[PDB]
């Protein structure tokens, strides 16, 4: 939207054709990671981490 | 509902009057029910399945 | 990978009206959310954004609201470039570019527009 | 007289309304999905009345009915397929030579054929 | 000069059959293709069941190819592909159509109950209905010779008949057979004959079809609607997002079985269309034809014949009025687990910190960018998101006097829901007014309650103004307070009474307050002595205003200290004279009638802390040695198994007769029961010995369990009998009783045997709570259904006339009087007086006017009351003649909600009903409210006249009586089942037993009088809740049994159609508009009918409202033959269309909408 | 009328019109010409309207009155305006 | 568990959530006959069509909260309007005229 665009504008646009949805904990609870664990498809560039 | 055969009651008001009205049934572990029931006029009838 | 799109099309597949947990009574196609709608929030937002703007431009002068607002095209559809704006106004490219960065000068305080990013 | 005096003696009222009885009581091929509305209509609602719409109202699939119509063999043999042929390109031979009596057509194709020629 | 053409305000809604036309005009195009979606781009087909350019775009605003994107073109259509690019919205309302090649028979005027297009034409439905279109016997239409109008033909009859004459008499077969059958059909000629033939020279052997055919096809020529309409030949197409085929997660697509019955439908019309253009064999054709039927037939409601099915799931497909034939979830709103709050006031709750900013989320928002501090709104979601201290403080201004209302789960009554003040509490649990927790009929089991925010204006005031817990003082359904004291606020007040006899005691006496530093600093005990002290009592009369009253009674410390909470009024001390019980409401009724609101509030707030407080002080416990048991246990034991013995052994010897002496035995066990009950409790009650100055005296136990018994909190007789004396006679499976009775206590041990024994009772009793908890709203939804349609409306009409109120007695052989079930009841004419004047006419009967009602001594028994079952009211209730009994003091409000009020009233106390010449129980009420004959019904006479025989069993028959006297004679039947009561020659008069049995309703009304059968339903479901020991209100059962009278059948000769039954509302608004109209003469007289709550319920005005809760697929269909109009002013309907509702905070809207619709 | 709003009722019967009357009072209140009569004191519109009733200020036809003022303020003060258009298409 | 406003079903636009938010609480029969018996009739209004599932009416009172207004302006709710182009589906046809 125009005003959106002038708005990115005028504190830089950065507008990356991608979106988001990274894994977030929910609202309310609150604790520690004991483990973590991937499951790699059978034949995709495995991660670093992984 | 163990398998085998027994003869269950069904008495009391089945039909206003009141009057027995006794029925056999065969309950198989793979098969088809087979029941045979009266009625009022004194009939044999039988329930295949 | 071609077969891995293949089986991507087989099956009907599924029908909504399929029963999950059995509750009282469930149905796969009532726990599909819409995603088309937006949030009124987020419409709100976008409320509050137009008339935020539309109060920001007031505090430019003719030629440079009327630049800013032409150049990204704002409340006037169709939006247009650097030289069907030069031509309008005398001196083209380069100087509405100037004024057009200048315009993006004077937001460098104000934090409605600030806070509007995130 | 059976199913009316069956179905009205014995349903007064029936209490819980027992619908496992009087359908084993009626005739023609049963276990069907078509009947079953017929009775949890007429028991209810609309009572007394409707005891009385539903004896004058009593006064079934594709694929069964399409056999039927289908039943009519009339089964040919070499011979008989032959002689329905014969018949078919006796009729087509027919057609053809009243459209050869057609000028109209020769000529027709003739202009069309230019046509072709001229691409 | 209005004539508007848009989308406005509508005052009702219409419906009818439909013509293929009016399906076109709801046509943007017509589907021709099965096909949905793209195998690979995902995009919609050209004109498949998703068209882009038929129905609606994908995206919002950019087309299906992409030549045009934003809002540039939103009026133009694409020059490559006619999409018009508006909305995505649109793709939800856009219609679209399919034109079907050879016509096709709706499913449901075909085949539902009665065969709309068959009793039309008159023509058997699965019988000849069926063969003719199907395919198999032709059918004729219309011949001038031979062949009559109506006929089955087979293909052999079709050839020879056509041979005999034909070309003259053409009838074709199938679908546009049954069409040109309709369409030829003249309904207006055939109205006038049929109405000239079906009234020459007929009895009652015919009438009975013939004027309901005639009214039928009466209905359907006046409905405007054309019989070709009967089958469609165009069929149009739902919009794809109520039936869309969403991807969801991995692929795996989502669709709705509807797009699997028009794909089929499409493909078989398609390949229909194709046939009649190729080679055109009759068997493949018709055969086509009768598939297309089915895909058309399953489409349009699946029912039905066999089922359709694939899809890969073996259940079947969903069709468009399985979608509609058989829960509102809402936003602002949240549940959790309730809590009690005693710090709490009675209008406050406690609201979790977190859940209360959640909820008011967009007011502090809104709140936030007011004040400052938050420079946007997303600036004020980005600062409550981060949770930063001052936006807490911005919450307690937001929640100030903002009231939210909470709910319970099992919703009873008016009281599941109440509104409160909104109090932060640092916790994730809802804290609760322990008062207003008896109302919810909730404890803390873990029970969890739900919270609603009110968010329009006259909604935060609708709650604060009724909805309000301060406002819901007393019972909707009975008078008396609903939030009482309970249990442990109950016991503290208790013991805050108490007397004891010296122990720290004597009378030092002081002034009221100041004794209350005699109590904190020791010295005296509390439960003393009696002590004399100064009570400054207030007293008004006449002029009202107040009167002081000083004196020095003898109280105590308890009573001393709790009279300070007492308010200005009241008659003081007396009310703590007593103690804790079931005083501790009366006080709090008195206060409020004598007082008013507020001070009652406060009052309960101040006897609530007081009770627990001092509750706490108290220190009440249960040890295992406060449940003493009786030291003639044993005695009582062994004596009554020595009387079982001796029977025994009677029996052994015969004597005695065998048969029963199991009864006479379980009297015995009986007996003894009731003399260990009665030892335990002689013994537990009284007790104790103290020491008062010269030592010896006896008071009352103070045992812990008794103080609880003895101040309600919980403690039953029986209860306490099982706790120290013994378990009685315990039932067995069989039904019986078993002769060994549970010998042993809790407070002792249990044998194995007697506890698995005892396993039975408490099986059956939580299978058995199970079934009534359900079958108590079982009934509760029938009541609603029937009665949530009238309401208080035009103030308070005249009539005098109304059922002559008198105490209920059974005192002719049993000794038991209620005289309380008059009051705030309208009188209806100054009901005498032993003298002269005294009572008025229109006077309601106050609540101190009552107790005037006292002064007229045990004379006045009887006085005639206006009710809800008279009044010459239309289609409302008057005021007066309905009475007051709320929460409110005063008369009900013009224009509230009598119905549903009183039908939850009635199925409130439905889970304290046990099932079972006595049935008794839940189904004694359904029974009585259904007005259902009993299984051997007795018989009145008609007519007064002189009983005589009347041919011994000449018949048939079985006995008949002639009660014949003045003019004409009656001959009932005896089926010599069952006696007589009166010998021949005896004269009766209008309406006496000879019979001498239970008694019909339905004879009752017929011939008794509607005085009488509303007395004896009302005075028969009150029996039932005597026995249960549920107090209700008669106003309400009197409510459900007015428009339980609702229609009538009239008899005789006017503007209505003699045998038509209809209600009192059309026939008393048109007989009053008749009299001084043209002639008294165009009008017959009425008769009114009973009816029960279900017989009633099915008759209604509108057809959504009676879409609702009856067979949707009947009722529909029906007013769809008739072109009828919901307009518009039942409850029912109002809700689902999401309008105001014509009640309560509405009806003056509805009223002045109402008044608004004379103009035209 | 923090608790009954009972005392409001009797000022004016059925208090389903006293919530009406109350509710258009608080919505004068809460957007546009707000000018409460009672003080204050740190509530909201909701019970201010609530309050006046009580006090025996601000009625049905008291509003309905102000209303008609308010409405021969607007016109009768401003008609030169429409005056003015009303010779615009003669 | 407490909703101020988020997601919604495709098919009804009512309210639901689980992937950010809650579902809303069900009101139901039982509560309709409470308001009812009450008389509250705008918040039934409220609570039938702008809190529940009103398309535009929701985020038109939303806008009306933020602004300090209240009010409503609700409409016809699609629970409704559905039902409508259901029936109209048949060959039935229903229409809802002025006066
Ligand atoms: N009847 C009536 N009461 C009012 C009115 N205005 C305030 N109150 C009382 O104010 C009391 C609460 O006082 P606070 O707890 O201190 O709250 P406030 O700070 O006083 O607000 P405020 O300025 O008075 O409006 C309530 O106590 P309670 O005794 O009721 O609660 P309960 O009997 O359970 O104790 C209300 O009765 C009014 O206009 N009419
Ligand atoms: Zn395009
Ligand atoms: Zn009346």
């Amino acid at each position: 939207t125009p005003e959106e665009k002038l708005l990115r504008a005028i504190f830089g646009e950065k507008a990356s054709d991608v979106k988001d949805s990274s894994l977030r904990v929910p609202n309310g609870v609150s604790g520690t990671v004991i483990d973590v664990q991937v499951f790699t498809r059978d034949g995709v560039e495995k991660d670093k981490r992984a | 509902r163990s398998p085998g055969v027994f003869f269950d009651s069904d008495k009391g008001k089945t039909h206003s009057s009141g009057k027995v009205l006794y029925n056999a049934r065969i309950i198989p572990y793979r098969g088809s029910w087979l029941d045979f029931e009266f009625d009022p006029k004194d009939n044999l009838f039988v329930r295949i399945d | 990978d071609k077969i891995r799109k293949v089986l991507k099309i087989a099956k009907e597949p599924i029908s909504m009206e399929t029963p999950i947990g059995d509750d009282e009574d469930s149905h796969l196609g009532d726990f599909i959310e819409d995603t088309t709608l937006e949030l009124p929030l987020d419409s709100a937002t976008t409320e509050s954004l137009r008339a935020a703007t539309h109060d920001v431009l007031a505090g430019l002068t003719a030629r440079e609201a009327k630049v800013l607002r032409m150049r990204f095209g704002i409340d006037m559809n169709t939006d247009y470039t650097l030289e069907e704006v030069g031509k309008q106004f005398d001196v083209t490219r380069e100087r509405i570019r100037q004024i057009e960065a200048k315009a993006l000068r004077k937001l460098r305080h104000p934090s409605r527009s600030e806070v509007l990013r995130s | 007289q059976s199913q009316l005096k069956l179905l009205v003696t014995r349903g007064k009222e029936q209490g819980y309304l027992t619908y496992a009885e009087v359908n084993d009581h009626l005739p023609e091929d049963i276990v069907d999905s078509d009947q079953i509305e017929d009775i949890i209509q007429m028991i209810n609602d609309m009572g007394i009345q409707v005891m009385e719409e539903a004896p004058d109202a009593d006064d079934t699939d594709p694929v069964r009915m399409y056999m039927r119509e289908m039943g009519t063999v009339e089964l040919l043999t070499r011979e008989g397929e032959i002689d329905i042929a014969k018949r078919i390109e006796d009729g087509i031979n027919q057609v053809q030579c009243s459209v050869a009596e057609y000028p109209e057509a020769i000529t027709y194709l003739l202009e069309q054929y230019d046509r072709v020629e001229a691409e | 000069l209005k004539a508007q053409t848009k989308t406005e305000e509508f005052d009702a809604i219409k419906i009818a059959l439909a013509s293929p036309d009016m399906i076109r005009s709801w046509s943007f195009g017509e589907v021709k293709k099965p096909e949905t979606i793209n195998y690979r781009t995902f995009k919609p087909e050209r004109d498949g069941l998703f068209c882009a350019r038929i129905f609606g775009p994908v995206k919002d605003y950019e087309c299906l190819c992409g030549k045009y994107k934003r809002l540039k073109h939103r009026g133009v259509i694409c020059e490559k592909c006619g999409v018009e690019v508006t909305q995505t919205k649109v793709r939800r309302e856009r219609m679209g159509h399919i034109e079907l090649a050879s016509p096709t028979a709706h499913i449901w005027f075909l085949k539902s109950l009665p065969s709309r297009i068959g009793l039309l034409l008159d023509m058997p439905l699965r019988d000849i209905e069926r063969v003719l279109y199907f395919e198999s016997y032709v059918v004729i239409e219309g011949g001038m010779t031979n062949l009559e109008r109506q006929q089955i033909l087979t293909e052999e009859q079709y050839l020879d008949a056509l041979e005999e004459f034909g070309d003259e008499f053409d009838a074709k077969m199938g679908a546009e057979a049954i069409q040109a059958l309709l369409k030829s059909m003249d309904l207006e000629q055939e109205c006038e004959q049929l109405r000239e033939e079906l009234n020459e020279t007929n009895s009652e052997t015919k009438r009975k079809k013939l004027t309901k055919r005639i009214k039928l096809l009466e209905a359907f020529v006046q409905s405007g609607n054309k019989p070709e309409w009967m089958i469609l030949t165009v069929l149009p197409v739902l919009p794809p997002d109520l039936r869309p085929l969403v991807p969801l997660d991995g692929g795996r697509f989502a669709t709705s079985d509807l797009n699997d019955l028009y794909r089929r439908v499409i493909n078989r019309n398609n390949r229909l269309k194709r046939l009649l253009d190729l080679a055109a064999p009759d068997i493949i054709v018709r055969n086509e034809k009768r598939m297309l039927q089915e895909a058309v037939d399953a489409l349009l409601d699946n029912g039905r014949r066999g089922r359709a099915i694939t899809g890969s799931n073996k259940r079947p497909l969903k069709s468009l009025a399985d979608m509609i034939k058989g829960g509102k979830r809402v936003d602002y709103s949240g549940r959790s687990v309730i809590t009690v709050g005693p710090y709490l006031r009675l209008h406050q709750c406690g609201l979790p910190k977190k859940m209360a900013l959640e909820l008011f989320k967009p007011f502090i928002y809104g709140k936030l960018e007011l004040r400052g501090l938050a420079t946007t709104i997303k600036a004020a979601k980005k600062m409550v998101e981060r949770e930063e201290a001052v936006v807490w403080d911005i919450l307690d201004e937001v929640i100030r006097e903002h009231p939210v209302l909470l709910n319970r789960a099992p919703t009873l009554h008016r009281l599941g829901i109440q509104a409160f003040e909104p109090v932060l509490i640092e916790g994730k649990a809802i804290q609760l007014h322990p008062l207003v927790c008896a109302a919810y009929n909730a404890d803390f089991d873990g029970d969890q309650m739900a919270v609603h925010v009110p968010l329009t204006l006259e909604a935060q005031l609708e709650a604060r103004a009724l909805m309000m817990s301060t406002n819901n003082i007393l019972s909707p359904a009975n008078g008396e307070p609903i939030i009482v004291p309970s249990q442990d606020v109950v016991l503290g007040l208790y013991y805050m009474t108490r007397d004891c006899v010296n122990a720290k005691g004597e009378g030092m006496v002081l002034t009221g307050p100041k004794e209350a530093e005699r109590l904190y600093r020791s010295g005296l005990a509390s439960l003393h002595a009696r002590v004399k002290v100064r009570i400054t009592e207030y007293e008004k009369d006449a002029n009202g205003e107040l009167v002081a009253k000083t004196s020095l009674k003898d109280t105590t410390v308890g009573r001393a200290i709790l009279w300070m909470i007492v308010p200005k009024g009241l008659p003081y001390s007396i009310v703590n004279q007593a103690l804790g019980k079931k005083a501790i409401s009366k006080m709090l009724n008195t206060c409020y009638r004598i007082l008013g609101l507020k001070p009652t509030v406060i009052f309960a707030d101040q006897i609530m802390y007081t009770g627990f407080a001092y509750a706490a002080r108290s220190g009440a416990s249960v040890g295992i040695d406060d449940m003493v048991i009786p030291e003639k246990k044993h005695e009582i034991i062994s004596e009554a198994e020595a009387e079982v013995a001796e029977i025994q052994e009677q029996f052994q010897s015969g004597l005695v007769t065998a048969g029963e002496r199991y009864n006479k035995v379980i009297d015995i066990w009986a007996a003894a029961n009731d003399r260990v009950s009665k030892a335990m409790m002689d013994n537990l009650q009284t007790e104790t010995v103290i020491n008062r100055d010269g030592q010896e005296e006896k008071q009352v136990s103070f045992n812990s369990i008794y103080m609880m018994a003895d101040s309600g909190a919980r403690g039953s007789a029986a209860q306490i009998r099982q706790l120290a004396g013994m378990r009685g006679l315990m039932a067995k499976p069989d039904g019986s009783i078993i002769e060994t009775p549970i010998t042993a206590n809790f407070r002792e041990g249990l044998n194995v045997l007697q506890y698995f024994i005892s396993t039975h009772g408490a099986r059956k009793g939580l299978a058995d709570t199970a079934l009534k908890t359900a079958n108590s709203g079982y009934l509760t939804r029938r009541l609603v259904d029937v009665a949530q349609d009238l309401v208080v409306t035009e103030d308070d009409c005249g009539t005098h006339e109304g059922i002559m109120m008198t105490p209920v007695i059974e005192g002719g052989d049993v000794k038991e009087p209620l005289r309380d079930r008059v009051l705030g009841r309208v009188t209806a004419e100054d009901v005498l007086k032993p003298g002269t004047a005294d009572i008025l006419v229109p006077r309601n009967t106050l609540l101190h006017e009552q107790w005037c009602d006292l002064l007229e001594e045990n004379s006045v028994d009887a006085v005639k009351v206006r009710s809800v079952v008279s009044c010459d009211t239309d289609f409302g209730v008057c005021a007066h003649c309905y009475g007051r009994d709320l929460a409110r003091g005063h008369i009900i409000n013009k224009g509230e909600a009598i119905g549903v009020i009183a039908a939850q009233s009635i199925g409130e106390p439905g889970t304290q009903l046990t099932m079972r010449d006595i049935t008794g129980g839940l189904p004694r009420v359904a029974d009585l409210f259904e007005a259902r004959r009993p299984k051997e019904p007795a018989i009145l006479a008609e007519i007064s006249g002189i009983v005589s025989f009347g041919k011994e069993t000449k018949g048939k028959r079985r006995l008949v009586i002639t009660p014949v006297d003045g003019s004409d004679p009656y001959e009932e039947m005896i089926p010599k089942w069952r006696q007589l009561n009166v010998f021949e020659g005896e004269r009766v008069e209008r309406g006496d037993v000879i019979s001498d049995g239970p008694e019909a309703p339905h004879d009752i009304l017929r011939l008794r009088g509607v005085h009488a059968v509303t007395r004896y339903i009302v005075n028969e479901v009150q029996d039932v809740y005597r026995l249960q020991g549920v107090k209700i209100n008669d106003k309400h059962i009197e409510v459900i049994v007015r428009q339980m009278l609702r229609k009538a059948t009239i008899v005789n000769a006017g503007s209505s159609d003699f045998l038509e039954g209809e209600q009192v509302e059309y026939s008393r608004v048109k007989i009053a508009n008749r009299e001084l109209e043209a002639n008294g003469k165009v009008g017959a007289t009425y008769s009114r009918d009973l009816l029960g709550i279900t017989k009633a319920s099915l008759a209604t005005e509108s057809f959504i409202s009676a879409a609702s809760f009856q067979e949707t697929t009947r009722v529909l269909t029906e007013a769809a033959v008739a072109g009828k109009r919901d307009e518009l002013r039942g409850l029912k309907e109002n809700v689902i269309v999401g309008r105001l509702i014509p009640a309560g905070t509405g009806y003056a809207y509805h009223q002045d909408r109402m008044r608004r619709r004379a103009a035209g | 009328a923090r608790v009954t709003v009972q005392d409001a009722v009797e000022k004016i019967g059925n208090r389903f019109d006293l919530v009406l009357v109350a509710a258009r009072r608080a919505r004068q209140m809460q957007v546009g010409g707000k000018d409460p009569l009672v003080p204050e004191e740190n509530d909201k519109t909701t019970v201010i309207a609530l309050r006046e009733i009580e006090e025996g200020l601000i009625n049905n036809q008291i509003l309905d009155v102000r209303e008609r003022q308010e409405q021969q303020e607007q016109e009768a003060a401003e008609l030169q305006a429409v005056t003015a258009i009303a010779e615009g298409r003669r | 568990h407490a909703r101020s406003t988020g997601s919604y079903s495709l098919v009804t636009q009512q309210p639901l959530g689980g992937k950010a938010q809650f579902g809303g609480q069900r009101f139901g029969e039982m509560e309709v006959w409470a308001l009812e018996a009450y008389g509250a009739a705008y918040t039934l209004q409220e609570m039938l069509t702008v809190k529940s599932d009103d398309v535009n009416g929701r985020t038109k009172m939303y806008k009306n909260i933020v602004d300090g207004n209240h009010q409503m302006e609700p409409g016809m709710p699609e629970s409704f309007n559905v039902l409508l182009k259901e029936i109209r589906s048949l060959g039935i046809n229903i229409e809802l005229e002025d006066e």
